[PDB]
């Protein structure tokens, strides 16, 4: 799935 | 955790001047690689779900006005209104979406500045049903005023009472940008029979003089 | 547009709750899920998130213990579950829900959690007539409990000149009151009546205004 635009890329995916 | 510190807590302003709040974060929200501060902006309008209005710091969301703009880069950032309208009313949100937990500001509550208005005042007398249970409220209402400054006190006799009063107050119209009041006061239906003269009393600043609204309870 | 959230709830201090919110109009996988809270005139709380890529969910330290985040992608529906209630669990729990694709952010209407040991109780409503230009009328709703009741004159149709204020709570009992302001020419020649309904209690009364 597409990261979540508004959030900062390095988070994602939640580990 | 990262704190973000909004200012001012209320603003008042006047249809079509420029606003400006801040939001300031106690850490960098600027990540190196994709050179983007992911700080985010929401208006929450009175009964209303918040809703995004700019996100990376800059960016509005589509179908956002052009009057908000918004910017800043590391710790330190802003929302502008060019143009505030009437409809502008409501409270403005910063967040954090650089790192967890992703917190909010305490908001910047935008108020309407306008030409002083004198409130309509109307007093009411218990209704016969109430009466019949036992119970007598007497309303007062104040309607379409500005500002929000008010005091109200109830006059029982000549004699001022305070205990039985219940006030409450409506949200900036936001098509007039007034406020409106009301405040009952609950007795028994024999404490309400052991007087006559009820009277509510207004001071505001659009007079010197109090506005006073008053009846008797054995007339008609 | 808007997501669904599940209908106000009346808890009692000590139990549990759980709270829901469907997608509709969205696949829930590809949707990445927020939950925010909001106390009576406080800010915005970030509770947490639920990722739609494998199902693990993030929270605010303060909100590990009491919250817990699951979600059913069979139904579109994502669930947020608060234990051991208090009073300062009374609030509005928003369920945001951002879709990338689209570089939108969605909201649902938030739930109306009231954590009281209060009893239901169905509304009594009085109108209000002038003292015995202009001429103004009220209905006053007092004694219920719990949030909300709709209050609307001649079932609608009259809506200029309206002022509904927001109920207060005193000794779990509101109190809650309604101004109309109209022509003299209308009133008393034309019939104004106060509509009041109570969900919570499954009950209406309309109480015409007629001079003392």
């Amino acid at each position: 799935v597409k990261a979540e635009t508004r959030l900062n890329p390095d988070l994602q995916p939640t580990e | 955790d990262i704190v973000m510190t909004q200012s001012p807590s209320s603003l008042t302003v006047t249809t079509g001047e420029k606003v400006t709040m801040t939001c300031k974060s106690s850490q960098s929200l600027l990540n190196s690689r994709t050179q983007k501060n992911y700080l985010t902006w929401y208006q929450q309008k009175p009964g209303q779900s918040p809703k995004l209005l700019i996100y990376w710091a800059s960016t509005r969301e589509s179908g956002v006005p052009d009057r908000f703009t918004g910017s800043g880069s590391g710790t330190d950032f802003t929302l502008s209104i060019s143009g505030v309208q009437a409809e502008d009313l409501a409270v403005y949100y910063c967040q954090n979406n650089y790192n967890y937990p992703l917190t909010f500001g305490a908001g910047t509550k935008l108020e309407l500045k306008r030409a002083d208005a004198a409130p309509t005042v109307s007093i009411f007398p218990p209704s016969s049903e109430q009466l019949t249970s036992g119970g007598a409220s007497v309303v007062c209402f104040l309607n379409n005023f500005y500002p929000k400054d008010i005091n109200v006190k109830w006059k029982i006799d000549g004699s001022e009472r305070q205990n039985g009063v219940l006030n409450s107050w409506t949200d900036q119209d936001s098509k007039d940008s007034t406020y409106s009041m009301s405040s009952t006061l609950t007795l028994t239906k024999d404490e309400y029979e052991r007087h006559n003269s009820y009277t509510c009393e207004a001071t505001h600043k659009t007079s010197t003089s109090p506005i006073v609204k008053s009846f008797n309870r054995n007339e008609c | 547009v808007q997501l669904q959230q599940s209908g106000a709830e009346l808890v009692r201090p000590g139990a549990s709750v759980k709270l829901s919110c469907t997608t509709s109009g969205f696949n829930i996988k590809d949707i990445y899920i927020h939950w925010v809270k909001q106390r009576p005139e406080q800010g915005l709380e970030w509770i947490g998130r639920l990722d739609p890529a494998n199902g693990y969910t993030k929270y605010d330290p303060k909100f590990q213990g009491k919250a817990t985040i699951t979600v059913d992608t069979s139904s579109n529906t994502a669930y947020l579950h608060l234990s051991s209630l208090t009073s300062e669990d009374t609030a509005v729990y928003y369920c945001d829900g951002y879709y990338s694709y689209y570089d939108m952010d969605y909201w649902g209407p938030g739930t109306s959690v009231t954590v009281s040991s209060a009893k239901t109780t169905a509304p009594s409503v009085y109108p209000l007539a002038p003292v015995c230009s202009s001429v103004t009328l009220g209905c006053l709703v007092k004694g219920y409990f719990p949030e909300p009741v709709t209050l609307t004159w001649n079932s609608g149709s009259l809506s200029s000149g309206v002022h509904t204020f927001p109920a207060v709570l005193q000794s779990d009992l509101y109190t809650l009151s309604s101004s109309v302001t109209v022509t003299s020419s209308t009133w008393p020649s034309q019939s104004i009546t106060c509509n009041v309904a109570h969900p919570a209690s499954s009950t209406k009364v309309d109480k015409k205004i007629e001079p003392r």
